[PDB]
RNA sequence: AGUUCGGCCAUCCUACGGCGGAAACUCCUUAACUCGUUCCGAAUUAGGAAGAGAAGCGCCGUCAGGCCCCGCCAGUACUGCGAUCGGAGACGUCGUGGGAACACGGGGUGCCGAACU
RNA sequence: GCCUGCCCCUCGCCCGCCCCCCAAACUCCGAAGGGCCGCGCCGCCCCGCCGCUGGCCUGGGCGGGGCGGGCGAAUGCGGGCG
RNA sequence: CGGAACGGCGUCGGCCGGUCCCGACA
RNA sequence: GCGGCGCGCCUGCUACACCGGACCGCAGGCGUCCCACGGCGGGCUCAGCGAGGACGGAGACCUCCCGCGGAGCAGAAGGGC
């Protein structure tokens, strides 16, 4: 009645996403917000194509993302569950056992509201990985992971329930 | 909301299976092509690729020549052979690569030399006598009459990161005598200004381990127990690493001849294929499971 | 034809087959070539350099020069009423070795071997020339019970 | 005046009258187009010893 | 007036279909190819009667629309919409061309003559082979008496000679009157709907 | 048996479910260093060796998709060259030659080298 | 069936399943029929030459000497060269 | 009796079928 | 016939499975553009099927997953990757 110890679940990484069109310097202003929280330099993703509704024009930086892992991942995500009152919508868990939530106010995460830094909403998405997934990413011997070892959303909701005592 | 399936019989019919090695991902076909394109004029004259594969517990060096079917592994030396040569632990560090290289090179020069049984090969090409970091290109000097056996380098699919283990295995073959085309910029200590004999003289001597071992004991002895457990039981203290490397290199160069070690061929159960007449029966029983119910 | 490029009218010819798209098998580059070897030529789009003109496809020739990175096939092309010995330079990938006189190379040695066995025992020599089929013999055949065949009616269609 | 354009009719008979003439042995193995190095090896080797066209 | 149909009669040119190279195909008049009880049970329509093609020929779309309208009406008037299934099997695909010779002729004026004769597409037309079925009328027992008449009243509208045939096959279903029935007692006929197929022995069990 | 370098590139694939490891391999294991990351030791490098068959991988399934073979299709469609053969034509025969394909069954599911344990 | 009650129906789309007929600038497959080359010189043993090759005593070429043999599909016909 | 779509209880044949010596309501 | 330019050049047809095959025949282009849109070495996987995530929906981003090329390679089309 014991699972193999490699069958545990680990938070491989957390992505942090903003989408401030491009405005005049807004993407740079979100860079400051991401830098303090993750202690990392957020990389500016770029707009693809030029569309009418938003102001992206095939070259405006439209979003900033940093991927945080390990101890930083636990604390940044734990913040995100407290501010989301330990409640998450049930459908957030996805097919590959990846789930996300929305974070109003870069300030609500304990950052001080600033006249200089205007409120910027961000969103999160946490990727759950079963030890042994290296077979999918190694430069040599790159082969797809087997069915059992892939995290099914039901199994991951159980790891989220066990990890943060959340409710849906 | 209910969608199309990617694996249609159409997709499968058009699937072009890659080469068995390409699908497995062990061999990059493009590099193999350029390393093995002998110019046609020469013909039969063979071409040697010095494979230096890397593995979790072993570093494998073998000099190979690709014939139309076989790859003709000529002479081979692996990391697991090094404890016999006196290095009990650290069988996959940078220093152990520069030993794996001497192990292969000196075996190749002697194996060709004993067949030659004349004034040729190792006496003509002792190579650098000791392990030192100075730039040494074997064929760059006299290279009189019999030329140094030159084999081109096969990094495999591993990435050429500055001073990776595979670069230091090449130096080991070069120390042995085999000319392997090289520039040493990749080797650590090659600032564009110059090549540091020191950066090599210390890494070749396994002093990378020495700094960590001594520091680990001071900051956290308990971690140093778990991290370097084999080193402690073996009794190779950080100070002793330099002596171990010099002795092993000396033994490797003088007596390369390998000795056969026995292998037990264990057979796994390998439950064999169900017989075809029985194979139809399994469906026949299932048919009853649906009909009678 | 109002256009005549070096690749004119090559939609289906220079295309690779159904599931052989991809790099050449490494064997093509490795195979040995000796001056005087018949080399059948099979043009491919696998590489876009060294491709001979469409006419040169299928023209078995011998290798005049084994140059570095290339081969030199001399083929016989029909122009007017004269066969011209055109010498072309192909990259090895676009060329293949030819069986051509496969039967002959085996034939001379095998026939000679039959004589070599003959020099000892086997004093009569089996006629060492191919015979163009030749016309049957007695083959008396047993009728036994033979199925009667009757032509059928225009019914089932 | 509108005239004929191009038609190979009769061209085959003209060509095969006595045609299909082999290209000739002198061009069957000519040294045009051969490796420059091969040519220098063949000439220097032939000169020494038995084919001493030299004096 | 679309001209007489003898002008484009016979498969004179290689099939030229509506395509990215074709432009402005006029419009097949016939837009409806199945008339009657298209929704049908394979069991409820025992016999099928077809119109076989006497000669390789080109059949105009206006004919295919014309014939469709007339043949369908006779079964509809007597047997009823419920008792007939009408399938125009030949689709108008090839688009013939028509040469335009209009206005004055001359040098640097409106081009005239057979110079530039490629015709602007017109008359979507059908390609037929000897023995290709043109029409397929499926009926219950009730319409067996009126089925042949509906096909022939409209036979004249279809160009050239044609034949009327009773299918030894049971209905549209490929199986014959006997085979269909053999697989009706043995429970071996999956009913797809308008048509049916043998259950088969292939596929994962579950 | 297992690894490495390979040859031919699906009887070698793709999907699922079992079964397995002694060694070998993988997963693993951390970041003083060499290095490495549009950000991220994910990858990659360097330095390890407490676990582990859960994956990878090797073996069996499964009226499994494909892939491969043989039937069948069928002397069928087509077609080489002959007929002052038959047709208003469309076209079709007949003489002597060839001869598909898709469906549809019945099966098959890698093998060969070189080195080392 | 109802302040909105969507407590959900009928047609669609979309996805599975069959079905009817097409392509000259469509092709999983792919004939007939065409093209292109060979059908006598081999097997052995040595030995030279090379400014070329290669790690070598490795190659290939090009020669020369001995030895073991030999006319090795059918049919027509003397071919070539200015 | 250049030549068709259609027609011909014109004349010789053939194919697939039902009746009728319980002789084609007695 | 100067209304067009098949008057030099190219792609796919027509073209009748080696090749060569006509036409004010069809479906189209060319007369340029780019020191990066070039060479090389390294890394990488693309359009997208889904299933998820502040604002955020046909649609903008960020994730995995399955991804034989269904992407883009300066422009015609066809090969090719």
């Amino acid at each position: 009645e014991s699972e193999n110890p490699m069958r545990r679940i680990r938070i491989e990484k957390l992505v942090l996403n903003i989408c401030i069109g491009g405005e005049g310097d807004a993407l740079t202003k979100a860079a400051k917000v991401l830098q303090q929280l993750t202690d990392q330099e957020p990389t500016f993703s770029k707009s693809r194509l030029t569309i009418r509704g938003f102001g992206i024009r095939r070259g405006q930086k439209i979003s900033t993302h940093v991927t945080v892992r390990g101890e930083k991942a636990r604390e940044i995500i734990e913040r995100g569950l407290r501010v989301k009152n330990f409640e998450l919508p049930y459908s957030c868990f996805s097919t590959t056992g990846n789930f996300g939530f929305g974070i109003t106010e870069h300030i609500d995460l304990g950052i001080k509201y600033d006249p200089s830094m205007g409120i910027y909403g961000m969103d999160f998405y946490v990727v759950l990985s079963r030890p042994g997934f290296r077979v999918n990413k190694r430069r040599a011997q790159q082969q797809h992971v087997g069915a059992s070892h892939k995290i099914t959303p039901d199994e991951a909701r159980a790891w989220v329930e066990r990890e943060f005592e959340v409710v849906y | 909301g209910w969608v199309k399936v990617q694996k249609t019989r159409s997709y499968f019919k058009r699937f072009q299976v890659q080469f068995r090695r390409r699908r497995e991902g062990k061999t990059d076909y493009q590099a193999r092509k350029a390393l093995i394109i002998q110019d046609k004029n020469k013909y039969a004259t063979p071409r040697y690729r010095f494979v230096v594969r890397r593995t979790n517990k072993d570093i494998i060096c073998q000099v190979t020549a690709a014939e139309l079917t076989k790859d003709r592994v000529v002479c081979a030396a692996y990391s697991h052979e090094l404890p016999r040569y006196g290095i009990p632990v650290g069988l996959t560090n940078y220093a152990a690569a520069y030993a794996t290289g001497l192990l292969c090179g000196r075996r190749l020069l002697e194996k060709l030399s004993v067949g030659i049984k004349e004034n040729a090969l190792a006496q003509l090409y002792p190579g650098l006598d000791k392990a030192t970091g100075e730039e040494y290109h074997p064929d760059e000097n006299e290279n009189e009459e019999v030329h140094a056996f030159k084999a081109f380098l096969d990094i495999g699919l591993a990435r050429a990161s500055t001073g990776a283990r595979v670069f230091a295995a090449m130096k080991g073959a070069v120390d042995a005598g085999l000319n392997i085309p090289h520039s040493m910029k990749r080797f650590p200590g090659y600032s564009k200004d110059g090549f540091d004999s020191s950066a090599l003289r210390d890494r070749i001597m396994g002093k990378h381990v020495g700094d960590y071992m001594a520091e680990l004991k001071a900051e956290d002895e308990e971690t140093y127990r778990k991290r370097f457990s084999k080193y402690i039981a073996a009794k190779v203290e950080p100070l002793r690493l330099e002596a171990m490397y010099t002795k092993a290199h000396a033994a490797i160069r003088a007596n390369p001849q390998a000795v056969k070690a026995k292998f037990e061929i264990k057979k796994p159960v390998r439950q064999a294929r169900l017989t075809l007449k029985e194979r139809k029966e399994r469906i026949d029983a299932k048919k009853l499971e649906a009909l009678k119910q | 034809t109002h256009s005549q490029g070096y690749r004119c009218k090559t939609r289906y010819c220079f295309a690779r087959k159904f599931r052989r798209h991809g790099m050449a098998n490494l064997t093509t580059y490795n195979r040995v070539y000796k001056l005087g070897q018949y080399v059948n030529i099979k043009v491919n789009g696998a590489y876009h350099k060294g491709m001979p003109h469409r006419y040169y496809n299928g023209r078995t020739g011998t290798i005049f020069n084994i140059g570095p990175r290339a081969l030199g096939v001399q083929i016989q092309k029909r122009v007017r009423g004269r066969i011209m010995l055109k010498r072309i330079n192909v990259r090895l990938e676009h060329v293949h070795p030819s069986d051509c006189r496969k039967n002959h190379l085996e034939r001379v040695a095998a026939n000679d071997a039959a004589r070599r066995l003959a020099k000892e025992t086997g004093q009569p020599v089996p006629c060492l020339k191919r015979q163009n089929a030749l016309p049957r013999a007695a083959h008396v055949v047993s009728i036994a019970s033979a199925i009667d065949i009757t032509p059928l009616k225009y019914d089932g269609v | 005046a509108k005239l004929k354009n191009h038609t190979s009719k009769n061209q085959n008979r003209k060509d095969h009258r006595n045609g299909i003439k082999k290209p000739k042995k002198s061009a069957y193995t000519s040294h045009k187009g051969m490796c420059p190095k091969y040519l220098r090896n063949l000439r220097r080797s032939r000169a020494n010893d038995p084919r001493q066209s030299l004096r | 007036g679309r001209r007489p149909a003898r002008c484009y009669r016979y498969q004179k040119n290689k099939p030229y279909p509506k395509s990215r190279f074709c432009r402005g195909v006029p419009d097949p008049k016939i837009r409806y190819f199945d008339l009657g009880n298209r929704r049908a049970k394979v069991n409820d329509f025992p016999y099928c009667f077809h119109l076989l093609s006497g000669e390789k020929e080109q059949v105009s779309s206006e004919a295919l629309e014309a014939c469709r309208i007339a043949c369908n009406k006779y079964i509809a008037k007597k047997a009823g919409k419920d008792s007939f299934h009408l399938r125009i099997r030949v689709h108008p695909f090839h688009v013939i061309r028509i040469n335009k010779m209009l206005s004055c002729a001359g040098a640097d004026r409106l081009q005239t003559g057979m110079r530039g004769a490629w015709g602007k597409p017109q008359g979507t037309v059908a390609r037929v082979s000897i023995g290709q079925p043109l029409l397929s009328v499926r009926c219950r027992a009730s319409a067996k008496d009126y089925v042949k008449d509906a096909l022939r009243r409209a036979k004249f509208k279809i160009p050239g000679r044609q034949a009327i045939v009773e299918s030894r096959n049971w209905g549209f279903t490929e199986f014959t009157k006997e085979e269909y029935e053999d697989l009706r007692e043995r429970g071996e006929l999956q009913y797809d709907g308008n048509n049916a197929h043998r259950i088969s022995r292939k596929g994962p069990l579950n």
